[PDB]
């Protein structure tokens, strides 16, 4: 998977301590204000995804459904 | 593809994509190795926390494209999957370790210049090849960058890129990053003042990276795309299922009518 | 035994199949030829 800048506290898998992932089972602890993010244990909360794009072409009809 | 270039027709003939088939959606890509077969990485069909196992049901290949969002009539092949193989032992709650899987044409598809199968390298052409230094090929659909920054590079590409990328050695690898690092995964990109760059990003995911043959001259698929920790990212690499490794597992699924 | 591994593999109908070289090709040999 890709992984990314945790954008909320809680958060689960996303890249916390620098470009450094915070696994499952911790906590990124967004910094305020010029402070440093903290991945601390505790069970918290993924990031969204399941994703891309937006603007595909219409296929032949029944394939989808 | 984080800083690659359009791919030409035909580069990339075994690139297929992983159609979420609605929500209309570029899912992942993966490679194609009979002509009924496909190989993807695993997390892209079942990944337990982003609320991921997907079903034939639910996605679409298409095989022999160019075009992100273009429908291309008279070029690429939709075909409906039958069968998901997962690895017996594929680990998302840790590194994604053998984040393999393989798929099955609901019908053996026809080859064109736009369709051909990859190779699945052999104890000389892997033993040979793999050898840290040594470019590797990348392709994909995915963005450009990372925009959880909201980003300027519209991520997204409007046709199939490529990067190349040097295979890089093990010690180095483990260096990067937090997570432990498997024998089930080799990592690819710079070092960090290579002044050359690249890596894959969103959605080049389960995406090939194969390596040419000067012994013989063929297309290699060395690799799946299997995880990142930031695409791009400096002083930071990418890391690829290894394949050679789990050939064998593929193996025994392919006949399973064998044994 | 549905095959996946055939013996027309990764020969690319229009670049090697028609003797034609990719773009970028070089590239990857360059590296293979500078050694490790």
């Amino acid at each position: 998977v890709v992984y990314t800048d945790c954008t909320e506290s809680g958060q689960n898998l996303c890249l916390c301590e620098g470009s450094n992932v915070c696994g499952q089972g911790n906590k990124c602890i967004l910094g305020s204000d010029g402070e440093k993010n903290q991945c601390v244990t505790g069970e918290g909360t993924p990031k969204p995804q399941s994703h891309n794009d937006g603007d595909f072409e219409e296929i032949p009809e029944e394939y989808l459904q | 593809i984080v800083e690659g270039q359009d791919a030409e027709v035909g580069l990339s003939p075994w690139q297929v994509m992983l159609f979420r088939k609605s929500p209309q959606e570029l899912l992942c890509g993966a490679s194609l190795i009979s002509d009924r077969w496909v190989l993807t990485a695993a997390h892209c069909l079942l990944y337990p926390p982003w609320d991921k196992n997907f079903t034939v049901d639910d996605l679409l290949v298409r095989i022999g494209k160019h075009s992100r969002t273009r429908y291309e009539r008279k070029v690429e092949k939709i075909s409906m999957l039958d069968k998901i193989y997962i690895h017996p032992r594929y680990n998302w709650k840790e590194n994604l370790d053998r984040d393999i899987a393989l798929l099955k044409l609901k019908r053996p598809i026809e080859l064109s210049d736009y369709i051909h199968p990859v190779c699945l390298p052999d104890k000389q052409t892997a033993a040979k090849l793999l050898h840290a230094g040594f470019k590797g090929r990348v392709t994909g659909w995915g963005n450009r960058r990372e925009t959880w920054t909201t980003s300027v590079a519209e991520v997204q590409p409007s046709v199939l890129q490529v990067v190349n990328l040097p295979l890089v050695e093990r010690p180095v690898c483990k260096a990067s990053t937090r997570i432990r690092i498997t024998d089930n995964m080799f990592c690819a990109g710079y070092k960090p003042g290579e002044g050359k760059r690249g890596d894959a990003c969103e959605g080049d995911s389960g995406g090939p990276f194969v390596m040419k043959s000067p012994y013989n001259n063929r297309w290699y698929q060395m690799g799946i795309v299997s995880w990142g920790e930031g695409c791009d990212r400096d002083g930071k690499y990418g890391f690829y299922t290894h394949v050679f490794r789990l050939k064998k597992w593929i193996q025994k699924v392919i006949d399973r009518l064998g044994s | 035994t549905f095959g996946a591994g055939e013996a027309d593999c990764g020969l690319r109908p229009l670049f090697e199949k028609k003797q034609v070289q990719d773009q970028t090709e070089k590239e990857l040999f360059e590296s293979y030829i500078e050694g490790r």
